Formats: C-alpha cells, structure tokens, sequence
C-alpha cells in the first residue's frame, strides 16, 4: 500500500 | 496531546508552516492539447501534490495521534477535495479561470468536465467576494482532512478528531474576532465558510466519477499511487 | 423578500409549520433487493410530492424564480430525503426507520450490492445526531440550509445567514455559552458535508438500479435522477 | 418540460 508507506516513511 | 494545547494563534502559526509549496506543471504553449494532454497534465501535477499533501497531513495538529489506518483512510477520503480547494484558493485573483500551476493557467474554453470546471469557478468567486483570508483557508483545509472520513473495536480515535475539529473551530472564531467582525457576522460568515466544504465535497466526488471513466477507459495514464487513491473510493 | 422581515421565533415556527408528514411503507420484511428497492422507491415518491410543498413553504424559496426552485429541489432532493431519515432514526440506533412499519437494519441491506455502505454512513450519521442531541427546531434548520445551500452555485445568502442566526438563536435559547454556540453551530454544519457524500453515492447507487432496471422507477424519481447524470 | 415545474405551482 503505497499510502500506507509514506505516512510510515 | 500536542494538538489540544496549542493556541488558536499556535494553530494558525502550526498550519501556516506546514503549507506545501504551488508546484508546477509540465506545461508548454508551444505544445498541442486535446483531452488526452490536459488530464495527463492535472494528472501528472496531481500525482506530484500528493507527495507533499502526505507530508502536510503529518504536520496538520493531532494527524498523527491517530493509527496509521485511520491516517490512510482519512487521506483517502479528502485527498481530491484538498486539491480542490487548494485549486480554488490560489485561483481567487483569476476570475473566471483556474490556476491549476503557475505556468497553467486555463479558462472554460478549454475543456471537455466543464461543469466540474464552471462548479470549481464558482467556489473560487465565493472565495473573492467573501475575501477569504489565509489563515481561514488553512484551518478550512485542515477541516477537511479530519472531517471528511470520520463517520466511515476502538475509537476512541473518533471523539479525538472531533476535540481537534472543536479546536479548529474557536481558532476560526478567533481568527473573525480579530479581524472587527460582530458576533453575528462571526456566526454567519464561519456559516458561509463550512457551507463552502459540501460544495467541496460534492465537487471531489464528481471528479472521482470523472476519474474513474478515465481510468476504464484507459486514455492517459494514471500513476500508482493516484490509482490507489482512486480506488478507494470506487 | 418576506423572509427577511421574519423574526427568529417566526422563522422557527413557519419551518416547524412546513415540515411534511412522516409517511409510512406498504404493509412482509424486505431482504431481496427488488423487494426493498421497491418498498423504498416507492416511498421515496410519495414523500418527494410533500417535499415539494413543504419547499415553497420554506421562507425566501418562493421567492425564487420558477427554474432556480427547480435547480435547488433537484440538486437537493436526496439530501433531504436522507436527512430526514436519519433524523426519524435517532431513538432506533443501528436502525433505519424508513416509515414507523418499515424499520430497516444493516443486515437486510447487507444483499442488494452497493448498499451496505450507504447504509452504515446513514447509521453513523443518525448515532452522531443522537448523540448530539440534535433538536427539531435545529433539524428543519439544517434541511431548509440544505435545500437553499446545495444548487447556490445574494438573495440566498441573505436567507442562509437568516437561518444562521435562527440557529444560534436556539442554541442561546437553550442556555448554551457563546463557546458551545460556534462549536455546536459547526458542528451541525460539518454533517452537511457527509450527507452531501451519501446523497452523491446514493444517486450512483439509484442510477445503478436504473439501468439494470430491476425496479420501475416513477417518472418523477426519474426525472429527479437524471438531473445528475 | 419537468414534473418538477408543473408541481411547484398550484
Ligand atoms: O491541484 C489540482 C490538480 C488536479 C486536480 C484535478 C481535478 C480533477 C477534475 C477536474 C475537472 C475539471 C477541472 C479541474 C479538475 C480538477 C485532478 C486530480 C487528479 C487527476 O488524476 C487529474 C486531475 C485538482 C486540483
Ligand atoms: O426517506 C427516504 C426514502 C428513500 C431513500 C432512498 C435512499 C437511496 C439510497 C440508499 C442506499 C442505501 C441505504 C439507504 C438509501 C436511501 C431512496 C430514494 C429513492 C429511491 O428510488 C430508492 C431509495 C432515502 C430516504
């Protein structure tokens, strides 16, 4: 989930 | 815990800070159109303003209180309306146009989608005769991206969105305080300005219907994570 | 015109003295969905010719010409219809009381595709109007700024801020401070925007039924849904 | 013509 990543990232 | 003790003029400081900058597109006069150039312009350009919404969203007081789930599905839902309206707040001294980048500057006599178009020109020509002013745009952005998802276990989550939303409001009240205005003119024109986010919802999800053709009809090009975006709410 | 001369009392008491009948379904549970699309369509019709007549009841609306009345009712129709139904449900949580013998939970709108969702989106809302509090001089406050607010894009905006202040003026009548004025105030408004999201998945999800043509539509609700599409 | 205008009438 790229979404998921970025607010991780 | 942060979000909740802050000030209304911290708020505004807060939100301020975290603007993302106005990106431009890959637009060229010297360069033919047809719909298939357009929307792969916005799309592109979309696609680049997500990248700094993301990041925005995690500067936005009480964001990122809240589990990474509720973050994605609040993002999800608004990420088209954001856009949107900051589409039409920096395209209120263009009347009758839209700026979509400092380079990209269109009219309605380049579509087709038009009333998409003529509904976004509309909210920009409220903007201007309201003199929407910055510092109630960015709480009006903030807005929302808490509000849009909230009423789609735990939560908990939930009645903490509506403190944080509760505190956006008396910064708004604050921000008409300040500025001369009435208790009567502070209660109608925060009226007038919340009124503005069901035309903005209603503009974000006519687009998505619009963007979904265009994806099943694979014209131009989608990225990944704008499909992702896309998908979520089909 | 008139509008604005009213007081808030007034105002209050002529939306209270407009408000349409709480109309009831056909007298066997619904679970199919031509079984409750039909129940529901139905319905909707009837309560579509009172929504009418209560709207050239609603102050400044008359007062409109004949073709903006028909762009406020037909942009708003579903808004309308929906607020009024999760403000019949608040004493029914995780119910929808479509009609006082037509009471309608999740599971049931669990088969037919696409509804389940709207559904839940309509519950929520009708918890968080009940958890509120939310009063019927506050609610025909927010479906008469439903109907004048929805197509607005002067004279409209001078009736929308005389509702404001018919709503702030409840809100102080019932002893609340300033604070909790603007913050219930925003509160209520906020909904707006979520029953504008479930008005326009609603409309796809009719257009949907439309086109399999499952239920036979009236040529009002037709006329009401194609103004969308 | 629209229903709509014939019922907003009378
Ligand atoms: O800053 C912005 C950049 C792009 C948009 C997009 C929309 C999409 C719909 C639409 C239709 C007519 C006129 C404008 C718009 C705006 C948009 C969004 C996604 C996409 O893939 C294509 C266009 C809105 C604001
Ligand atoms: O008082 C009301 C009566 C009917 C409705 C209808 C909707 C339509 C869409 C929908 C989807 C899921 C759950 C509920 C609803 C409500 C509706 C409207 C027209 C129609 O032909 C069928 C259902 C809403 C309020």
């Amino acid at each position: 989930k790229i979404l998921h990543r970025l607010l991780q990232d | 815990s942060l979000a909740l003790s802050l000030t209304a003029d911290q708020m505004v400081s807060a939100l301020l800070d975290a603007e993302p900058p106005i990106l431009y597109s890959e637009y060229d006069p010297t360069r033919p159109f047809s719909e298939a150039s357009m929307m792969g312009l916005l799309t592109n350009l979309a696609d680049r303003e997500l990248v700094h919404m993301i990041n925005w969203a995690k500067r936005v007081p009480g964001f990122v209180d809240l589990t990474l789930h509720d973050q994605v599905h609040l993002l999800e839902c608004a990420w088209l309306e954001i856009l949107m309206i900051g589409l039409v707040w920096r395209s209120m001294e263009h009347p009758g146009k839209l700026l979509f980048a400092p380079n990209l500057l269109l009219d309605r006599n380049q579509g087709k989608m038009v009333e998409i178009f003529d509904m976004l020109l509309a909210t920009s020509s409220r903007f201007r005769m309201m003199n929407l002013q910055g510092e109630e745009f960015v709480c009006l952005k903030s807005i929302i991206l808490l509000n849009s998802g909230v009423y789609t276990k735990s939560l908990e989550e939930k009645d903490h969105i509506h403190r944080v939303l509760d505190k956006i409001t008396d910064t708004l009240i604050h921000l008409m305080a300040k500025a001369g205005l009435t208790l009567q003119q502070q209660h109608q024109r925060l009226a007038q300005l919340l009124l503005i986010l069901s035309h903005i919802r209603h503009m974000s999800n006519k687009g998505m219907e619009h963007l979904y053709s265009m994806k099943c009809k694979n014209v131009v090009p989608l990225s990944d994570l704008l499909l992702e975006m896309l998908d979520a709410h089909r």
